[PDB]
């Protein structure tokens, strides 16, 4: 209905590594939906597994967090924006990747 | 918006203004490296590069 | 380490379980103790929650540990209960003995020595629990307010604030306060004590409780009329204020 | 939405959203047949009037077009208004909406044009009624919200505005134009502007200086004071009435010419005047430059208490913050003639009670040396105006002077100007004058000389009052017959009255400046003084100076240095006006010759000041010609070329600076990037050209007060470091100075890279030395701006001496000037009765928030300092009173302006 | 450590800094320790006895 | 309307006064040469044919000949020719070489890479106090540090002692502590770097640690300057299991940037900024000052503080008529900036939905609970009571 | 982490055991005290069921502890049987040796008293009980309380502890009136239990049910567990079935 270019964007991001893993190519994501504003993203962190995982600060929960982490950087950027939207969807709230919310 | 909303559209228009500045100024340039007292060196490269032992 | 018992003494010379008992303490409301010079005041902040919850057949957080001796409390609801418990069958204890009034001295050293017994076993933990003691002693009006904190150890203040946000009204009383002149008569002293659980409270005058405690064992809890009476003259003074900082400021 | 009935009445509403039956059908027909219906119809506007009320909520277009678009045509083809006469002109407020809504609600490019000029004839037809009124004013207030009315409310206020400005495009005005089709004046549509004006007053801000403007009349404005005066305590508080009247005047500035201008503001002045607030009284009154508004403000004070009172020590602090000096000849002696005290008055007024307070500051400030060791040669002569060059304002350094070893080791024109380097230590002092006499008893002519201008210098803070004038020790010397002792006295006395143009300083260079037949190089100075003299206040354009350089003309042309100096001797003569220097361009110009030509372009910048936009143009067609016409062919001449050349360049930086501080503080920024483009222009086309435009560019930032000081000084400087002429580095540095130990961090590094490091004359050795002490002030002492600093908007005319020394490639005889620099910043304070030396607390803040003012107020959060600090520079300049917590309440509002704040405590 | 024992002579300057006062007293070291060592605490070992006593 | 028009009217004219000014003088910069500065022109472009490659400079040979290695696998032995002179040029500096045969051309890259395009930063922030609502004291502290010692030197001349080399910002989650950053960012007047820490991580063998030096390399040439850092809880010390390519590199990145930031002379003029969220994954050689050299708490709003971010952002709303400021800020206790940032843009769209040109007094109140639902502990009642 | 034992606190002072143990009161069925000024109905809803599941002759979450006082239960069972046994003990204890019956306030003091000294002393467990008391004395009359598993008590005029606390609870208070009846009392814990439970049969087999009343006779107090076929009757009364 809104007619603007989406960027789903599945259930995980470490699908790609034809140029190597997302470690720091998350951030490229906002430079290639910047030009073709709008930028309505969408992105599954359904989460609905592992009662426990709010509390760690991490062993290779670092990895998949060093990419969670750069996309709200990104996001709440410095300081221009093209009116840029996350629509999430996801499980519950109290089930949740740490520090998304 | 009226009384204010009009001043807003203009300074749209002078964001572009500022813009042209910026392609314009790139249109003409001058530059120059190395130092003038020089010249006499290219003249001897000349000799040396179109040679070959390197 | 060095917080999993009370029996490791850590080498920053800090037995933890008596320091995460101070920080328990905020999660109570709030108590403040005000002497003059012919009572003691000892107020509390009481908690309302719905209107479900009564304030007749539930715990005020003032409680008589005799005629002449009383207390208001910070900390576990669940603690403190035990702690005053123990502490009033010492006060009988005291008259069964001797036949004599508690001294206020050597009742705040009895509770003080509960909770230090507690602290250097590792069977238990401590209660977890601030009081503050009013009371006055067996035959001299001479006015006494003690306090205690979990580690056991029990000091003298003047006046001294405890539970929620206790460091915010701590900065009040130390300005208005005078020891070099404490309130003459017990209702300018007991204004004192609404004026410092006024900002914690905010809204609210049934979140006051005020309870006095005067030589010769007596002990009157003040109704919600006399109150509201307090608030609401502490309410026009400050109305009024506000207005005169407005004038000074232009008429300089 | 949907028709739905007469069941309920929450349903007839629905009905009319589709089609009206109560304003179209019923109505139509009772108005196209029966004339009893009249009647019926009076009533029932009422009932019309309600129905637009509760739909105005609907704001899609379809149901408010096409529902009253058979009213739409009611108008002309079947009422055609004049059926019934009075009740049509009375049943127009429903159907004047209806028009609105094919303007603007529907957008059909024919209708919307065509029905524009239709509803500007019925806005005045209407407003008779002063029922055009009452519309407009139940959707500028609002009853309902849609989005609809937040646009369409600006046309109807568009149709007033329309007509107004065109009367100053087209002389034909009013209803003659079809443009709008009503008339311009009138009893019928000049009382709908004045209650048009109320209501939007009090809701609004858009339209009530866009009336002022377009009437372009002192009149419109003169209402405005009536309006305005009523609503300042009641409605709201002093402040708000304030910002508003100055953002009028401030934010329409470019495009006020000269006459419109000063009449404009007079007006803002007033309505000050009669506020509670004299505080913003004086500062306008400064603006204008008029002696006559200056004395009101004060009298207003000093005249009517008998008493003492706060009365008499306000009037004094306030003419005391110009050190122009302006205001203060004239105040005093009505403090005499009062006579509760002589003796505390007439001591504050005058400029005596500031060098006491820099003493308070000076204990903070403390010594610190870094005066240059190097002796023998040229490099003797550095050193020792390098001494000075770092311990200006107030400061004791006698020791070392004491050591007249340095002293006498200088020669020629350097011992001349050595004891002129002496006297700025003295600056701002009574005490000094023992160092120079001991000189100007003995040895050579030279030192005699060099004497007068340190005695100039150290008067600048103490000349009023009759407490040791300089014009007292300075007559005897003019006197005596001698060239240099008698040029040296001049240029001294001249910059110490400042502007004040006092009965015995004026009158004393009346006769003279008016021999140049003889052949004098330094008679320059002849001029120069006047010239000096006269900035600050209204100018005359005296007769003596106009005279004397036509003159000089006639005589000689050899000394080229001589008429160069001249020229702009006359264009800083006319400084401090406009409007009258229009007519003098033409009289210069009356008599022609090239070298004529050349003092023109200067003058060109004075008049046209303050809506010069037509004047940047021309100083740009100016440069490009000389090259130009050899373009076309393509594909004694010496002096006069040289002075045409040079001029031009002066004129277009001095044109450029003056503009872009009066006008928008945008413009400042874009005003900095054309000059770089002129500059560049010039490096290729011209090698003479480039010479000159480097020197005036570091002249270009100090004036302008460019915002940016830390990347564009510095990068320019490095180009110019291969490029010869030193002098630059000097002109840059008086910019870079700002709060010291800021920008100028950076500077003493690039300024010093180039000296130390290069070093293949001596010659060019010196100018660059001298242009890094002067940078710095040890621990931040004074600030030295350009600026009044009591406005920013402001300009100074002790700076005046610094702005001349750009113009000429550099001279030993050039350094003599060079001394004299002055232009200080005073440090406020709170005083008090006792006169409190101490500030107790301020806020600042390096950027202002406020966009209401272009100046912006300062914020009331700011960022929190302590006592007795220096009022900092540009990233500090916003500057707040915090003290209302002590109770405390300053009576001297301070924005960061110079004054010193004064408090009364409850 | 001894890193933070040169940022106390730093800190204390501070305080000189920003009350203009041209020397810094005995007092101000001893708020330029409490606010290093009274940080740091918040890291690791929280709290004292001595708030009360 | 006339205080808008008056800064729109300096800033308009002189702006498209310089750009009419440059396309004229354009042109005019060539005529005055056409062989006294045209030379230097028609040799380089000989000598260059055009097409060339980028070498790196190895090392010199005396006898005006160098040794450089191509980006291809082949080293190749070159002359040094041409204008640029050999004191122009050292080992470590990249070079360009002729096409035909490899001749040093003079150098023009500088050692520039991609990286260098995104440590720079080109877009300015809003950003000063006055849309900072309160914390007047965490306001304070970071001016000191980093705004202060460039401004005024003076301070730190006359006390004598060497200027804060860092700050490091820590609280709780949403507190936007990122403002102050911004503000000292918009304020100073000095290059502004960053960079995000999660731009320093990859997994190509010691790629990372190459890209923590090259901030301070730009820095240290362009010098005053300030970097902000964002995120170093992405570049802490935590565990990282077994199985795993990133376990060295996380080591590696972290080692580099602690050396650079001390210094061993040190930069002694760039300021940092480091801001982070999680200090139980932090690093201890990097929290230990002369890096940092104060550590600041930052937290949530109180009473005074949300009545001032609440009462800027109520001023820039229309029409708050019947809205009382005082009694929404009362009832709301322990919430965050972004709280009270989120209840205005949510009170504003219930004031749209209503149909309503303004907001009321009921818009805000509904607001206000939805958002404290989000932000809610009650443990603290649930265990005492 | 600071789980481990009971006798510790943590960095904020709280104390996992003590929220853990207080979760557990939310896995196990509703439980609603209401108290009018005519009666407290005590309504408690069962948390197991199936057809061979005898729940049609017995209760289990009612007990008499005392002859005016009674408790319902929420919770864990085991948990729940000795506390019930020594709460009896007390009760009756005060019986022998004052010769009146205990008073409400005493006898739930003496039990949070026991429950926090599992948690304050020893290496044991905290009992995970939550008792909702309802009383009769003659100092206030008709007295409500619950005791948390914190062991601390805070009197009441309706409280819902047991599974769907806060749902509960919000629905008692939309309808509870202070003037108010028992026989809205009845219909009122009727009316909560259809929304709150998961089950929506919500018949006679997963209902338990007293009313304590002292206008049952006069100058008398009654304590009276309904029995299954009554639980019944007033399920078509209310509508429910
Ligand atoms: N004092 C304030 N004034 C104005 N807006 C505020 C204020 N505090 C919070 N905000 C708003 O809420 C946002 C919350 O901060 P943000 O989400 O950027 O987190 P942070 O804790 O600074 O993050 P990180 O650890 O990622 O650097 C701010 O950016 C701003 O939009
Ligand atoms: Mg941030």
């Amino acid at each position: 209905h809104t007619d603007c270019k989406f960027i789903r964007v599945s259930g995980a991001e470490l699908v790609q590594k034809y140029i190597g893993e997302g470690s720091r190519m998350v951030r490229e994501l906002f430079v290639m939906a910047r030009e073709h504003a709008p930028s309505i993203i969408f992105m599954d962190e359904i989460d609905s597994i592992g009662s426990t995982r709010v509390e760690g600060s991490g062993g290779g929960d670092s990895e998949v967090q060093r990419t969670m982490l750069e996309l709200l950087n990104q996001l709440d950027g410095f300081e221009t924006s093209k009116n840029i939207k996350i629509i999430m969807a996801t499980n519950r709230l109290d089930i949740l990747d740490p520090a998304l919310l | 918006a009226a009384p204010y909303a009009a001043k807003l559209k203009q300074t749209e228009n002078d964001l572009k203004d500022i813009e042209a500045r910026i392609k314009e100024k790139a249109g003409v340039k001058e530059s120059d490296t190395g130092l003038a007292p020089s010249h006499l060196w290219d003249i001897m490269g000349d000799r040396q590069r179109l040679g070959e032992e390197h | 380490g060095y917080d999993r018992a009370l029996s490791i003494f850590s080498p920053d010379g800090h037995i933890f379980q008596v320091e995460y008992a101070l920080e328990a303490v905020k999660r109570g409301t709030c108590a403040v103790g005000v002497k003059g010079k012919n009572c003691v005041v000892l107020g509390c902040e009481r908690r309302s929650t719905l209107k479900l919850q009564d304030t007749r057949i539930t715990p005020s957080k003032v409680s008589k540990i005799d005629s002449h001796v009383v207390l208001s409390f910070s900390g576990l609801n669940a603690d403190s209960r035990i702690l005053i418990e123990k502490a009033r069958v010492e006060a009988q204890s005291h008259r069964l003995t001797l036949e004599d009034p508690v001294t206020v001295e050597y009742l705040t050293r009895y509770v003080a020595g509960v909770q230090q017994r507690y602290t250097q076993s590792g069977g238990v933990r401590p209660f977890g629990v601030s009081t503050l003691i009013a009371g006055f002693d067996p035959r001299d009006d001479e006015p006494k307010l003690y306090q205690t904190e979990p580690s056991g150890i029990y000091s003298s203040w003047s006046a001294q604030t405890i539970g929620r946000n206790s460091k915010t009204v701590r900065e009040f009383l130390e300005k208005n306060y005078d020891r070099k002149e404490p309130p003459a008569t017990v209702e300018e002293c007991v204004k004192l004590t609404v004026r410092s659980l006024l900002e914690v409270v905010q809204t609210g005058a049934k979140n006051i409780e005020i309870t006095v405690v005067k030589p010769d064992s007596d002990i009157v809890a003040l109704s919600s009329e006399e109150i509201n009476q307090y608030v609401t003259q502490i309410e026009q003074e400050k109305q009024e204020q506000q207005e005169q900082d407005k004038k000074k400021k232009s008429n300089h | 939405m949907v028709d739905e009935s007469d069941k309920k009445q929450q349903t007839i509403d629905e009905q009319s959203q589709i089609s009206p039956e109560k304003q179209t059908p019923n109505k139509k027909d009772k108005k196209k047949e029966e004339e009893e219906q009249l009647s019926e119809e009076d009533a029932k506007l009422k009932t019309d009037l309600e129905l637009l009320v509760e739909r105005l909520k609907e704001d899609d277009s379809s149901l408010y077009e096409a529902s009253l678009n058979a009213l739409k045509e009611s108008i002309k083809n079947s009422t055609s208004s004049m059926t019934a006469v009075p009740k049509p002109l009375k049943f127009l407020r429903p159907t004047y909406p209806d028009l609105c809504s094919i303007y603007d609600k529907w957008t059909d490019p024919n209708l919307k044009s065509s029905l524009a000029d239709v509803l500007s004839i019925l806005a005045m037809t209407y407003s008779e009624n002063g029922k055009h009124d009452s519309l407009r004013y139940r959707l500028l207030s609002d009853v309902s919200d849609f989005e609809g009315w937040g646009h369409e409310y600006i046309r109807h206020l568009a149709l007033e505005i329309g007509e107004v400005y065109n009367d100053q495009v087209e002389k034909d005005a009013e209803d003659e134009t079809s443009s709008d089709g009503s008339k311009s004046d009138g009893s019928a549509a000049t009382s709908g502007f004045e209650f048009s004006k109320e209501d939007t007053l009090r809701l609004c801000l858009d339209i009530v200086p866009y009336f002022l403007k377009h009437n372009g009349e002192e009149d419109a404005v003169d209402l405005l004071l009536e309006i305005e005066s009523i609503d300042k305590l009641p409605q709201f508080v002093d402040e708000n009435t304030f910002q508003r009247v100055c953002q009028y005047m401030v934010a329409c500035v470019p495009l006020l010419p000269p006459p419109e201008d000063v009449a404009f503001l007079k007006t803002a002045y007033s309505i000050y005047l009669s506020q509670n607030e004299l505080t913003d009284a004086i500062a306008l009154a400064v603006r204008l430059g008029e002696e006559d508004m200056i004395r009101s403000v004060f009298d207003a004070t000093s005249d009517p208490v008998m008493h003492k009172q706060l009365a008499y020590i306000l009037a004094a602090q306030k003419t005391s913050f110009e050190y122009e000096g302006v205001q203060d000849i004239i105040g005093n002696g009505k403090l005499s003639e009062h006579f509760l005290y002589l003796a505390k008055e007439l001591n504050l007024t005058g400029p005596k009670v500031p060098e006491d307070i820099y003493k308070s500051h000076l204990d903070n400030s403390k010594s610190v040396f870094s005066s240059a060791g190097l002796d023998s040669a040229q490099q003797n002569l550095a050193s020792s105006f390098v001494n000075g060059f770092l311990n200006l304002g107030y400061c004791n350094d006698k020791l070392i002077v004491d050591n007249d070893n340095w002293v006498y080791k200088t020669k020629g024109d350097g011992m001349t100007s050595a004891v002129a380097s002496i006297g700025s230590i003295y600056q701002w002092n009574l005490d000094g004058l023992q160092q120079l006499d001991k000189y100007l008893y003995v040895d050579e002519p030279e030192v005699k000389a060099g004497a007068l201008l340190g005695i100039g210098i150290s008067a600048s803070g103490v000349h009023d009052g009759e407490v040791e004038p300089a014009l007292l020790l300075l007559q005897d010397y003019v006197t005596n017959p001698d060239t240099k002792i008698s040029s040296a006295a001049i240029l001294g006395l001249g910059i110490a009255f400042a502007g004040s143009k006092n009965d015995e300083v004026l009158g004393l260079l009346l006769p003279i400046a008016a021999s140049t037949d003889l052949p004098i190089e330094t008679a320059a100075m002849a001029s120069l003084a006047l010239a000096h003299v006269f900035v600050g206040t209204c100018n005359g354009d005296i007769t003596t100076s106009i005279m004397d350089n036509f003159l000089e003309r006639t005589a000689i042309e050899l000394k080229t240095d001589w008429v160069r100096f001249l020229a702009l001797a006359l264009g800083i003569l006319y400084m401090g006006q406009g409007e009258q220097v229009d007519d003098v361009l033409e009289t210069i110009s009356a008599i022609e010759h090239p070298m004529t030509s050349a003092i023109e372009v200067l003058v060109g910048s004075c008049a046209y000041t303050g809506t010069g936009d037509v004047l940047l143009i021309q100083d740009l067609l100016h440069r490009l010609t000389p090259k130009n016409v050899k373009g076309e062919e393509d594909a004694e001449i010496k002096s006069e070329e040289k002075k045409g050349k040079s001029s031009d360049k002066d004129a277009t930086t001095d044109g450029k600076n003056d503009d872009e501080e009066e006008e928008k503080e945008a413009g400042i920024v874009d005003e900095l990037a054309y000059a770089v483009l002129g500059i560049a222009l010039i490096a290729l086309g011209e090698d003479i050209g480039k010479e000159m435009s480097l020197r005036h560019f570091g002249h270009l930032m100090h004036y302008g007060n460019e915002h940016i000081r830390r990347m564009v000084p510095l990068a320019m400087g490095i180009v110019s470091v291969s490029d010869p002429q030193m002098k630059v580095f000097d002109t840059l540095t008086r910019f870079s100075h700002d709060a010291d130990l800021e920008v100028s961090m950076n500077s003493i590094f690039a300024m010093g890279l180039c000296g130390a490091g290069t070093n293949n004359a001596r010659l060019a050795q010196l100018l660059r030395q001298l242009a890094s002490y002067y940078s710095r002030e040890q621990d931040a002492l004074f600030i030295t701006r350009l600026a009044q600093g009591l406005l920013h908007l402001g300009k100074g005319t002790m700076t005046m001496d610094v702005f001349n020394d750009a113009h000429v490639l550099n001279k030993v005889t050039l350094a003599s000037i060079l001394t004299t620099a002055v232009g200080l910043v005073s440090p406020s304070f709170m005083l008090k009765h006792h006169q409190l030396f101490y500030m107790l607390n301020a806020g600042i803040r390096p950027k202002f928030i406020l966009a209401l003012n272009d100046e912006g107020e300062p914020i009331k959060v700011n960022v929190r300092v302590g006592q007795a600090v220096e009022t900092v520079g540009q990233a500090g300049r916003p500057k707040k009173i915090t003290g209302w917590i002590t109770q405390s309440t300053p009576v001297l509002l301070n924005h960061g302006e110079r004054a010193e704040l004064e408090t009364d405590e409850y | 450590t001894g890193a933070e024992l040169r940022s106390v002579c730093t800190e204390a300057g501070m305080f000189a800094i920003r009350a203009r006062r041209k020397v810094a007293t005995e007092k101000d070291f001893l708020k330029a320790v409490d606010k290093v060592i009274s940080g740091y605490k918040k890291f690791s070992s929280t709290s004292r006895y001595m708030q009360y006593n | 309307t006339r205080c808008k028009l008056k800064l729109l009217r300096m800033e308009r004219i002189k702006d498209h006064l310089l750009l009419e000014e440059e396309f004229v003088s354009n042109s005019e910069i060539l005529k005055p040469f056409e062989k006294k500065q045209e030379e230097e022109k028609k040799q380089l472009e000989e000598i260059r044919g055009n097409p060339l490659s980028i070498g790196t400079l190895e090392e010199i040979i005396d006898d005006d000949h160098a040794i450089v290695t191509s980006p291809t696998m082949p080293d190749y032995y070159v002359s040094i020719l041409s204008f640029v002179d050999k004191e122009l040029l050292e080992p470590g500096c990249s070079v360009l070489l002729h096409h035909k045969t490899m001749s040093i051309v003079g150098v023009l890259q500088d050692d520039a890479d991609p990286m260098v395009s995104v440590m720079k930063m080109d877009k300015s922030p809003t950003e000063s106090y006055s849309d900072i609502g309160g914390l007047e004291s965490q306001i304070q502290e970071i001016k000191e540090s980093v705004e202060l010692p460039l401004t005024h030197p003076e301070l730190y001349e006359e006390m004598g002692i060497k200027p804060p080399k860092g700050v490091i910002l820590y609280g709780a989650p949403g507190t936007g502590k990122t403002l102050l950053a911004k503000a000292v960012a918009n304020q100073t007047s000095a290059t502004f770097l960053r960079i995000v820490g999660s731009e320093l991580i990859q997994k190509y063998l010691g790629d990372g640690p190459r890209l923590c030096r090259q901030i301070f390399k730009v820095a240290g040439e362009n010098a005053p300057s300030i970097v902000f850092i964002d995120e170093i809880d992405a570049i802490g010390t935590k565990r990282y299991d077994s199985n795993s390519g990133g376990e060295r590199e996380i080591q590696r990145t972290m080692l580099e940037l602690l050396n650079q930031l001390d210094g061993f002379d040190d930069r002694g003029d760039v300021k940092v900024i480091m801001a982070t969220n999680k200090i139980e994954t932090l690093d201890p050689a990097l929290i230990r000052p002369g890096r940092i050299d104060r550590k600041i708490l930052f937290e949530n709003p109180d009473l005074s503080t949300k009545k001032k971010i609440l009462g800027i952002h109520t001023s820039k709303m229309n029409l708050s008529e019947d809205v009382n400021l005082e009694t929404l800020v009362t009832t709301k206790d322990d919430l965050s900036g972004a709280d009270i940032q989120a209840m205005c843009t949510e009170a504003g769209l219930l004031a749209l939905r209503e149909r309503r040109m303004q907001v009321t007094a009921e818009d805000f109140k509904q607001a206000k609970e939805r958002v404290m639902k989000n932000k809610v502990e009650e443990n603290l009642e649930g265990l005492y009571l | 982490r600071y789980d481990s034992r009971t006798t510790i606190f943590s960095p904020e002072g709280r104390l996992y055991q003590v929220e853990y143990a207080l979760e557990s009161i939310s896995h196990a069925g509703t439980a609603i005290g209401i108290m009018a000024s005519d009666g407290i109905v005590l309504a408690a809803e069962r948390k197991v069921t199936s057809t061979l599941l005898e729940q049609d002759t017995s209760t289990e979450k009612l007990y008499k502890l005392n002859d005016k006082i009674a408790v319902a239960v929420a919770g864990l069972t085991a948990d729940a049987e000795i506390l019930i046994n020594t709460a009896r003990i007390h009760a009756q204890n005060y019986l022998k040796t004052y010769n009146e019956d205990i008073p409400v306030e005493i006898l739930v003091r003496r039990l949070s008293d026991i429950k926090q000294g599992y948690t304050q002393h020893g290496g044991l467990r905290p009992f995970g009980v939550s008792f909702i008391y309802a009383g009769y004395d003659d100092r206030y009359g008709y007295q409500l309380y619950t005791s948390n598993p914190s062991g601390n008590y805070t009197g009441w005029k309706a409280i819902s502890v047991g599974a769907n606390t806060s749902a509960a609870q919000t629905l008692l208070q939309m309808d509870y009136k202070d003037d108010m009846k028992v026989d809205d009392a009845i219909e009122l814990a009727l009316k909560t239990l259809s929304k709150t439970t998961d089950s929506s049969a919500l018949t006679y087999d997963r209902l338990e049910f007293a009313t304590i009343r002292k206008g049952a006779n006069d100058g008398e107090v009654y304590q009276k567990i309904f029995k299954p076929q009554e639980i019944k009757d007033i399920l078509v009364k209310t509508g429910i079935t």
